[PDB]
Parts: structure tokens; C-alpha cells; sequence
RNA sequence: CGAUAACGAACGAGACCUUAACCUACUAAAUAGUGGUGCUAGCAUUUGCUGGUUAUCCACUUCUUAGAGGGACUAUCGGUU
RNA sequence: GAGCCAGCGAGUCUAACCUUGGCCGAGAGGUCUUGGUAAUCUUGUGAAACUCCGUCGUGCUGGGGAUAGAGCAUUGUAAUUAUUGCUCUUCAACGAGGAAUUCCUAGUAAGCGCAAGUCAUCAGCUUGCGUUGAUUACGUCCCUGCCCUUUGUACACACCG
């Protein structure tokens, strides 16, 4: 299944609490700030974490 | 050993393989009003071996009674001319 | 061979022993709005026609 | 010069590359014409593209086509996807938008294939087994 | 003078570099070249079984030496040669030089 | 219509099949509506091809090969029995072969024949097990419209395949005419014989 | 597209060296029903013959027939290359011969009690009835015993 | 590491494992996959107006 | 609008070529024809008995041609194939090499082939010309 | 996901690596090809088509390889929770 | 008879490998040469199945090729209980397989051949490669077994208790 694990979700956690204004609900851009902005060790993982920042910043504007 | 089979006999077809005149003149007025005609059509249906049954295709569509829609080997198909 | 056209609007779910048939809703062409449901062999979906060679049965399960 | 271009169509293992200008309308393919082909069925299969749009499409450009790989069908699939190909990116480069679109609409609208490429793989073999997935045989006794 | 350098080795990044500090070499000294002509990887397979004895499941393992190989073509008097030849040797990587 | 020539000479029948509608070099898929509204949706007819030949993607979901075109699917199923696996050429071959038998024959379109041919032999109820303990027994039930075009299929071809075994009548004038027994209902056909065989067991244990 | 009616000349059925031989069938297959002789030798020695491959055999004659067994019982002189013959370099006569429909299982005996009484592997093997090409026997062949 | 040792009794197996630490590496990779690092953003303090600095 | 053997098709004008050349004239022949299976595989003779030779040369003449240089040992693993082994499975087999001599060399008596360096065979003008030509009168004989 | 006498962790899974696919975007190359010039063969000659040619050179990297890289994260939309 | 298209991969230095070409031989094969330490030459591995034409004819028959007989070559110090190959001849079971049972969900099954491993010679074996390319599901626990929980137990070499 898209199931996906603790290190994604904790990393867009943690890229949520201390960088919510500085990135926004666009998968580009939050692909092209989290590669500098947190050293990642994988492209795949780089992405992932990516998509469920996107998703958790959709969650958050609306509500 | 056993066979799960019967195996009995059967005619032992005696098709012809070369003709006489009364099987010339036979396949001659015979083989129209066959709106499909093929090597199998001639064999089941007047009892030749398939090489009569080329041949005579042969001859047939020379003089022009089957006309031909597809000349294919192993399948030949023909209609008759009207 | 009085058949009767109804088509199945709903899919209940697969039965038999080894899920080889299949549970349906079906509504009746002629005489609309008067449902019946019946089973089925086959991959099936909704709003999918089919023939039954008669009405008047409902086999509700199996086993 | 030339208006000129040169495109490809991939297969299986079978790559033909298409060099297409302007000519005076005749279409080759290993220096043979497009009715040479021989698969003698896979030939109506190959002439599909050029049918669909019509040959009017065809009128003063020159079509030369290289093949390698595989087998004679793979070959066949490649060499339509090239025609269709490099059809489609001359009126890309030289002709408007206009008529590029609509005709690689059609192409798309009969089948995604002349365009894009069928992108099964072959998987691998295991051990095992004589392929990818069908193991030997078992026996207890 | 008609040099041709390759490179033939396994250990990729090591080759690598021999090939950026070679050419930069070279352009920095501003002399023909080719660029470095990557040829096919050649990967050497030995397929064997697992098991020691006959028993257990036929499993199968495939072990793989993957070699690269590279070369340059050059043109340079033979002093300048001659050091270029004996500057550039980092380990793991084997070289020749052929000429003509 | 205009016939346009190029520097490449094309003959002038496939200029036509190309000006006007693609069809095969003769036959024409429209007016070949079906008269079983079950099994329209899971026929495909007015997406013309020429070829009985391409790598659809059918079997990747679920039912992608209903969007197949039947003649396909026809020849898909003749391609069997060990000896015949792959061998899509002779397949089309023999369907081409079988059509130009059922249209010098039956004069309407050999492709109408073949669709009312299988809606035809299409069957309409089966059976199923009931497992029980110690004993099996059956309970019929009703049948897919896709079921009933897959069945159809596989009976046909299978019919005139061992019909073709063993004897002189090569198998493109065997399946054609099994199918135009199974069109119009023979009771002499394999296909029809097996369908009410399984309608008569299905009605048994109704 | 040739096309003769055949008369009485056809027989279906005929004699060729002690060995009945069928009409109603090719003659190079109705050669190769004859013993000692196979598709090879057959179609070889009726082109050497010079006669229709493409008639059957009932319907030929019988300067033909006695051409084509002439040619059958001394093929070296009909320039047959001599590599074709199924006894060449014999072991009595260094000659090479051709065993024909009857000779064929006598001179098969003949070199066969050879061996055996010549004590030979073979021989013995041939004897027994086992096998005698150095054959696995343990597994296969039950059913001829 | 794996090692024989031969006792009078027969031989003795020994195997050592040792991870050492990614981050010392100093060639390949200094980090794990599933160990990710998340900077500090300098929290700024705000404009307070508009206003501007020039050169 | 000139003409190449690639413009005509294949099996006809191999057709129409070996039937020209075995109306014209002595070409030559081995001499061991109606005799040998033409490879180690077939396991029977040709069938056009008489012919047949003109039918390979014929091919081979086209086949040369459309490629630069070839020899007897590409020909022998172009023209022969599948042989049953009986019981063991099937194996590609090379078809035979004396036929294949003795064609080119026929070939290079009547001068359509001539021998070229860096190994092997090639089209000569001459047999360029009458190959060609020969396609030309070939692609009207239907009418 | 959360629920909660449990909190915080570790191994396995996932992550990772290889291979297969995409790149008409970079580095490029007679030990891979392409086009063009000359030399040259054939057919039609009317404009052309099909070829051969490393010392004939000129250019390009689409196909071919490889290096660094990019790309898919279920993106977007609609239901369901 | 013609057409006739792959991919993975292997190769000689103080040795005798892959071997192209031309010449002889029906063929196996022989011969004199060549190229190659390899994207370079073997090799575009011109593979097979396939297609196009004909011959065949429903005939244990041109299906099928065990079984045997004679001869010609190669490998090897040595081939005898035939290494292998080539040629001719002999042409037996086998007419789709019984209770049963295996593998399989996409370029997968299946058909097809190819290289490599073994190797002086010997593939019906294996490991990989590509060529042609389906039908049938998108489910269930009914069979065979697995995982978690609840429950019962006189079980603990643990239900073969």
C-alpha cells in the first residue's frame, strides 16, 4: 500500500513545527527546500517526506 | 500396458488419386452450386484424394468457373462465377 | 425461452464456499423501481445488464 | 540546407531510427519501400498511421527508416512508432501547432502506442525454475 | 607523438578522478585531446551454488565483477609526456599508455 | 474521393480504406449492432482496426479486456494447446481466412455473424458447489455478461479446434463454419450442445 | 494444372523382388515400402531412372519398374556415389554391396551369428537379447520383457 | 570477523561484529537512511514599520 | 525513377531470376546435383529436382548484393537450420559448404560475383547491372 | 491513525544497493554510430534512388554506450472514511 | 525451396583459445591462411520458432524415430560394454493418457532457440539471455498451511502428545 513510515512522518513533523511559513502546499517547492534544508541521505526518502509535508500542510489550511 | 483407448477400425478411405472419365465429367457438372469450394470441399465431398482435389483447382480456376478470393497456400477460397 | 433483462444497480459482496459467486441487486427493466436480489457468476459491477432465466427467485446466501 | 529531422521508435530490442526532409513523397526502410515489409499482415499494421491522417500528409517529404533488434513483429511496432514519430515532430518544428495537434490527436485517439512506447520489460530469470515465475515441479514420493 | 591513455579498473570514483585530474591537466596545458571515451561496462559473472554439500533447497548465487574501462588520445613532446605518465597514480586504478 | 500519389506508388485500395473509413482490406465494422443489450458494453464494435494484432494492455486491470476488440480476443483464445502458444500470425491468419469463408457464404457480414454468433451460444445460467461434508452438490446460479462473452469465446474455439483435429477440413473453414452453425442455432454445433448441456444441468439443480 | 485420365494401365497394387508394393500412392514412397530401401535410396534411384516423380506407381509401366529394380540390384554401375549403400566394404569381400528386400534380415543374421561365433561382446548381447550399444538398461525398457 | 581457536577438546567458533559509528566515516556516507537532521531556523524579530537603510 | 533490387520484393524476382538464368545458357552445375540434402540437417533432397541450384544461386546472387562481402562460412549459417536429432531436441545446423563453393564459384565463372579483398566475395558492375535490371523487367511482367 | 500503567528505545520490515525502463538537456567518442563533402558502382537518366570508400576530409550525438544529474511523491481532481 | 530478425556472454604468450577467408570433401571434417588479449576479430553471433511458395494427404501414412547392421571422420596414450559427429539401411511402441498431482496472474504462462558452467571429446542437465506471446482472477478460506487474539487441555522427547 502508500502507507508510510515513522521516519517520513516525524521529519514532515518536525519541518511543519519549526518551518510552516518559510514553505508552502506546492510539491516542487517543498521538494527544493527540504533538499537543503534538512540533509537526507536518500532522493526516494527526500521525496516522501516531500508528498507528506504537502499533505499535512493542506490538512492544516483547511482548519 | 493398459491403453484407455478403443482403436477400431474405419473405412480406410479409398479416395481417388488419379481419375477416369466418368470422375472428369462428374467433377466437371458437379463442383458449381458449391458457393464455398476448397481442397477439404472436394475431398469430404466427392470422396478424392487431396491432390485431385489441388489440381483440379487448378485446372478449374484456368478455365474459369471458381473464381478465387484468396489464393493463400494451405487455404484456397473460391466462389463460383455468375 | 421467456427470459426477463434486469439490470444490477448494487453489489452486495462474493459467496460460495470459495468466493466463486457473487451477491447483486437487480432491477427489472420492464416494470422499473421493482428491485430483486440474486447472485452471479461472473466478474460483475454495477449498473451491468443481465439475462435471468426467470424472475421470481431470491436465493438470499450459500455456503 | 534542409528542413530535416530524425527520430526513433523503440521496441522490445528493436530500434528503428527515422530520418525524415522534404523530398517528393516516398517513404523507405532499410532502403526498401513501405510495401515491403513481410509480415504481409503486420504491412496494413505499419500502413495504419499514414491511412488514419491520409497520404496528403505525405506529399513532398522523404521518409528513410533503419531498423535493428529482435524480432520481425518487434520490428514492425518499432517502425510505425518511428513514421509516427518523426511525422509529428516535422510538423513540430517546421508546421504550426495547429495541424502537429490534431494530428498527433488522432494518432493518440486511435492508440497510445504510436506515440508512446509499450514499456513492459521482460522481467528476469530465477533459479529455480525455467523462467520468471514458473518454478520446476514439486515431488514428495 | 600519438599517445593513447586507458584506464581499466573497478573502483569507479578512483578512476574518475584520474580522468578529471588527466584532462584538467591537459586543458590547462592546452593540448589536443579526445574526451574520456567511457566504454562498455563489462560485468564478469560466476554463478554457483550456496550449499557446500547436496542438500537443502538449489539455491543459486550470482556474484559479479563489474569492470570499467576508459581512454583518452593525446599529443604532447616527450618530456611533458614522460611526466605526465608518472604523475596521476592513485591506487586501485591500473593504467597504460600505447602509442601509435 | 481523390486518388493522391506520391513518389512511392501505394496501391489505390488501401488509398481507399484510408480516404473514406478504416476497415479491414474489405469488410466494415459499422452497422454491427448487436441485438443482446446484455452483452453491448462487453463486445467492441466503431473503434475500427485492420489488424486482429496489438499489445493491448487488457490484462493489467480488471476489465480492460472488455475495451478489447472481440475479433482479437477471438484470435487470442485460437492461439492454444501447447503446440500453438504464441503463433498470433497463424491465429490472424486463419481468422482471415475463417471471415472470407462466412462471407462468400451467408453473403451479410462474416464480423455480424460472429456477434451473433457468440451472443448466441452465450450461456445464461450455471451451477456452483455447496460443499456439504463428506459429499459435494451444486445449486445453479446466473452468469456475467462478461462471463457470458468469455464462454462463448472459449466454446467456439474449442469446438472447432477438436473439430479440426484429426481430419482433412483445415481449421479456418472448421471455425467458420461452427460459427455460422452457432449462429443460427443448430443444434448440431459443439458450442450450442455444450450451452444447453449446461442450461439443462443449471435448470436440473436450480 | 496437368489433368490425364488414367485407363486400365493403373493396377492397385504390383510386385517388386519378392515384395508386394502398393499402387494408389507416390512411387518413391511406394519404393520405400519395399524392404531394404528408404526415402533417400528410393528418390535417388527413380531420378537415376528417369522417370515422373510426380506419378503414383499403379499407374506406370513395366519397362520402368524393371529399370528402377535393375538400377536397385547394382547401384555402383548406375553411378550411385557409394557412400549410399547399406553394406559397403563388406567383411567377406571388401565389395561394396546393396541388401535388398529379402537379403536385408538373412545378411543381418549372417553377420550377427558371426559375432556369436566369434564370442564377442556383441554377439552374446545380441544373444541374450539385451542391449548391445552400451545402452542404459537398469531404468528404461520394462515393457519388452 | 569470523576465526577458528583449537582447544584439546576440538575447535571454537569465534565471530565479532562491530558497527562502528556512521558519522566518523570520512569517506561514503556519514549519516544512516532512516536518521534525518533538522536544522534550526533563526527566529528573526520583526519589522516593527516599514523603513528602509540605504547604501 | 530507376530500380533496385531492395524497390522489387523478394521471392518473385529470386523466382524470375533463376528461371532467366536457367534459360540462359550453360551456367554450370557440381555435377553431384540430385543427389546430396544440402546441408547435414534436411532430411530429404529438394523437390524441384531439375532446379534448384538456379533458385540458391539466384539468392545468393541477391543476397551478396545487398550486403558488401560475405563467404561459403556466413552462407552455410544462413542457409541451413533445425535438425531433429530424433528423440533429442531440435539444433541449428550449418547447410553444405560444397554447394555453397561450387554456387559462387559458378557465380564467379559467369562474373556476377567477383572476389574481394579483406576476405571474401562482392557484387561486381557487371552483375550489379543485370541483377538491377533484371528487377526492372520483373516488376512489369505482371501486366 | 490513534486508544492507553505506561514512557522512551533498539533489531527485523521499510529505508538502502543493483538491474530494467524515460531524458532529442550537460561531458563527450572512427574500439559506437549519423549526416555532408570529395573518389567511385548500378538503374533511370528528366530532377532522382540504391550502394562501396580510412587518411578523402567537414560537422553532429537522435539511435549506441557510459559519468554526473533529473524524474514519481500516488501529483491534480472527484467520491469514501 | 525462398524471405530471414535477437540479447546475455566467452576467448592464445611463452600458449596453443575463438576462429573469419579461400581450396578439397555429400557430410562429419580436412587444408593453407588471417584477425583478436577484445565495443575493435571471431560476430550484425545472418539462432530457432516463424512467415511466403510449392509436395503430402487423415493413411501406426512423407506422423514418430527408439531399435539394430555396414561404412566414413574427429577428440584422446587408450574408445571394446557403440564417447561424439556424418552417411545409407532396419521403422517398434505412441492414436491426447487411470486413480492422482505439479507450476502459474503479466511481456507472466507456454512455444522457440542461443551463450556460459561442467569440458581433451561428450547435453536430453543447470545458470542466464533474448524471440513469438494467450486464455483466465482482482476474490475466498472450501481444501493445504501461515500470522494475531480469545478459549480449553490429563500435552512439554509438546496431537507423529
Amino acid at each position: 500500500g502508500r502507507v508510510r513510515t515513522k521516519t517520513v512522518k516525524r521529519a514532515s513533523k518536525a519541518l511543519i513545527e519549526r518551518y510552516y511559513p518559510k514553505l508552502t502546499l506546492d510539491f516542487q517547492t517543498n521538494k527544493r527546500l527540504c533538499d537543503e534544508i534538512a540533509t537526507i541521505q536518500s532522493k526516494r526518502l527526500r521525496n516522501k517526506i516531500a508528498g507528506y509535508t504537502t499533505h499535512l500542510m493542506k490538512r492544516i489550511q483547511k482548519g | 500396458k493398459k491403453k484407455w483407448s478403443k482403436k477400431s477400425m474405419k473405412d480406410r478411405a479409398q479416395h481417388a488419386v488419379i481419375l477416369d472419365q466418368e470422375k472428369y465429367d462428374r467433377i466437371l457438372k458437379e463442383v458449381p452450386t458449391y458457393r464455398y469450394v476448397s481442397v477439404s470441399v472436394l475431398v469430404d465431398r466427392l470422396k478424392i484424394g487431396g491432390s485431385l482435389a489441388r489440381i483440379a483447382l487448378r485446372h478449374l480456376e484456368k478455365e474459369g468457373i471458381i473464381k478465387p478470393i484468396s489464393k493463400h497456400s494451405k487455404q484456397a477460397i473460391y466462389t463460383r462465377a455468375t | 425461452t421467456p427470459v426477463t433483462l434486469a439490470k444490477v444497480i448494487k453489489v452486495l459482496g462474493r459467496t460460495g464456499s470459495r468466493g466463486g459467486v457473487t451477491q447483486v441487486r437487480v432491477e427489472f427493466l420492464e416494470d422499473t423501481s421493482r428491485t430483486i436480489v440474486r447472485n452471479v457468476k461472473g466478474p460483475v459491477r454495477e449498473n451491468d445488464i443481465l439475462v435471468l432465466m426467470e424472475s421470481e427467485r431470491e436465493a438470499r446466501r450459500l455456503r | 540546407a534542409v528542413p530535416s529531422v530524425q527520430t526513433f521508435g523503440k521496441k522490445k530490442s528493436a530500434t528503428a531510427v527515422a530520418h525524415v526532409k522534404a523530398g517528393k513523397g516516398l517513404i523507405k526502410v532499410n532502403g526498401s519501400p513501405i510495401t515491403l515489409v513481410e509480415p504481409e499482415i503486420l504491412r496494413f499494421k505499419v500502413y495504419e498511421p499514414l491511412l488514419l491522417v491520409g497520404l496528403d500528409k505525405f506529399s513532398n517529404i522523404d521518409i528513410r527508416v533503419r531498423v535493428t533488434g529482435g524480432g520481425h513483429v518487434s520490428q514492425v511496432y518499432a517502425i510505425r512508432q518511428a513514421i509516427a514519430k518523426g511525422l509529428v515532430a516535422y510538423h513540430q518544428k517546421y508546421v504550426d501547432e495547429q495541424s502537429k495537434n490534431e494530428l498527433k490527436k488522432a494518432f493518440t485517439s486511435y492508440d497510445r502506442t504510436l506515440l508512446i512506447a509499450d514499456s513492459r520489460r521482460p522481467e528476469p530469470k530465477k533459479f529455480g525454475g525455467k523462467g520468471a515465475r514458473s518454478r520446476f515441479q514439486k515431488s514428495y514420493r | 607523438i600519438k599517445i593513447r591513455i586507458t584506464l581499466t579498473s573497478t573502483k569507479v570514483k578512483q578512476l574518475e578522478n584520474v580522468s578529471s585530474n588527466i584532462v584538467k591537466n591537459a586543458e590547462q596545458h592546452n593540448l589536443v585531446k579526445k574526451g574520456p571515451v567511457r566504454l562498455p561496462t563489462k560485468v564478469l559473472k560466476i554463478s554457483t551454488r550456496k550449499t557446500p554439500n547436496g542438500e537443502g533447497s538449489k539455491t543459486w548465487e550470482t556474484y559479479e565483477m563489474r569492470i570499467h574501462k576508459r581512454y583518452i588520445d593525446l599529443e604532447a613532446p616527450v618530456q611533458i609526456v614522460k611526466r605526465i605518465t608518472q604523475i596521476t597514480i592513485e591506487p586501485g586504478v591500473d593504467v597504460e599508455v600505447v602509442v601509435a | 474521393f481523390t486518388p493522391v500519389v506520391l513518389a512511392t506508388p501505394i496501391p489505390e485500395e488501401v488509398q481507399q480504406a484510408q480516404t473514406e473509413i478504416k476497415l479491414f482490406n474489405k469488410w466494415s465494422f459499422e452497422e454491427v449492432e448487436v441485438k443482446d443489450a446484455s452483452l453491448v458494453d462487453y463486445v467492441q464494435v466503431r473503434q475500427p482496426i485492420f489488424v486482429a494484432h496489438t499489445a493491448g494492455r487488457y490484462a493489467n486491470k480488471r476489465f480492460r479486456k472488455a475495451q478489447c476488440p472481440i475479433i482479437e480476443r477471438l484470435t487470442n483464445s485460437l492461439m492454444m494447446n501447447g503446440r500453438n502458444n504464441g503463433k498470433k500470425l497463424k491465429a490472424v491468419r486463419i481468422i482471415k481466412h475463417t471471415l472470407d469463408i462466412i462471407n462468400v457464404l451467408t453473403d451479410q457480414n462474416p464480423i455480424q455473424v460472429v456477434v451473433d454468433a457468440i451472443t448466441n451460444t452465450g450461456p445464461r445460467e450455471d451451477t456452483t458447489r455447496v460443499g456439504g461434508g463428506g459429499a459435494a452438490r451444486r445449486q445453479a446460479v446466473d452468469v456475467s455478461p462478461l462471463r457470458r462473452v468469455n464462454q462463448a469465446i472459449a466454446l467456439l474455439t474449442i469446438g472447432a479446434r477438436e473439430a479440426a483435429f484429426r481430419n482433412i477440413k483445415t481449421i479456418a473453414e472448421t471455425l467458420a463454419e461452427e460459427l455460422i452453425n452457432a449462429a443460427k442455432g443448430s443444434s448440431t454445433s459443439y458450442a450450442i450442445k455444450k450451452k444447453d448441456e449446461l442450461e439443462r444441468v443449471a435448470k436440473s439443480n436450480r | 494444372s496437368l489433368v490425364v485420365q488414367e485407363q486400365g494401365s493403373f493396377q492397385h497394387i504390383l510386385r517388386l523382388l519378392n515384395t508386394n508394393v502398393d499402387g494408389n500412392i507416390k512411387i518413391v514412397y511406394a519404393l520405400t515400402t519395399i524392404k531394404g530401401v528408404g526415402r533417400r535410396y528410393s528418390n535417388l534411384v527413380c531420378k537415376k531412372a528417369d522417370v515422373d516423380l510426380h506419378k503414383r506407381a499403379g499407374e506406370l509401366t513395366q519397362e520402368e519398374l524393371e529399370r528402377i529394380v535393375q538400377i536397385m540390384q547394382n547401384p555402383t554401375h548406375y553411378k550411385i556415389p557409394a557412400w549410399f549403400l547399406n553394406r559397403q566394404n563388406d567383411i567377406t569381400d571388401g565389395k561394396d554391396y546393396h541388401t535388398l528386400a529379402n537379403n536385408v534380415e538373412s545378411k543381418l543374421r549372417d553377420d550377427l551369428e558371426r559375432l556369436k561365433k566369434i564370442r564377442a561382446h556383441r554377439g552374446i548381447r545380441h544373444f541374450w537379447g539385451l542391449r548391445v550399444r552400451g545402452q542404459h538398461t537398469k531404468t528404461t525398457g520394462r515393457r519388452r520383457a | 570477523a569470523t576465526r577458528h581457536v583449537l582447544m584439546r577438546q576440538g575447535v571454537l567458533g569465534i565471530k565479532v561484529k562491530i558497527m562502528r559509528d556512521p558519522a566518523k566515516s570520512r569517506t561514503g556516507p556519514k549519516a544512516l537512511p532512516d536518521a534525518v537532521t533538522i536544522i534550526e531556523p533563526k527566529e528573526e524579530e520583526p519589522i516593527l514599520a516599514p523603513s528602509v537603510k540605504d547604501y | 525513377p530507376g530500380v533496385s533490387v531492395r524497390d522489387v520484393a523478394a521471392q518473385d524476382f529470386i523466382n524470375a531470376y533463376a528461371s532467366f538464368l536457367q534459360r540462359q545458357g550453360k551456367l554450370e552445375v557440381p555435377g553431384y546435383v540430385d543427389i546430396v540434402k544440402t546441408s547435414s540437417g534436411n532430411e530429404m533432397p529438394p523437390q524441384d529436382a531439375e532446379g534448384w541450384f538456379y533458385k540458391r544461386a539466384a539468392s545468393v546472387a541477391r543476397h551478396i548484393y545487398m550486403r558488401k562481402q560475405v563467404g561459403v562460412g556466413k552462407l552455410n549459417k544462413l542457409y541451413g537450420g533445425a535438425k531433429s536429432r530424433g528423440v533429442r531436441p531440435y539444433k541449428h545446423i550449418d547447410a553444405s559448404g560444397s554447394i555453397n563453393r561450387k554456387v559462387l564459384q559458378a557465380l564467379e565463372k559467369i562474373g556476377i560475383v567477383e572476389i574481394s579483398p579483406k576476405g571474401g566475395r562482392r557484387i561486381s558492375e557487371n552483375g550489379q547491372r543485370d541483377l538491377d535490371r533484371i528487377a526492372a523487367q520483373t516488376l512489369e511482367e505482371d501486366e
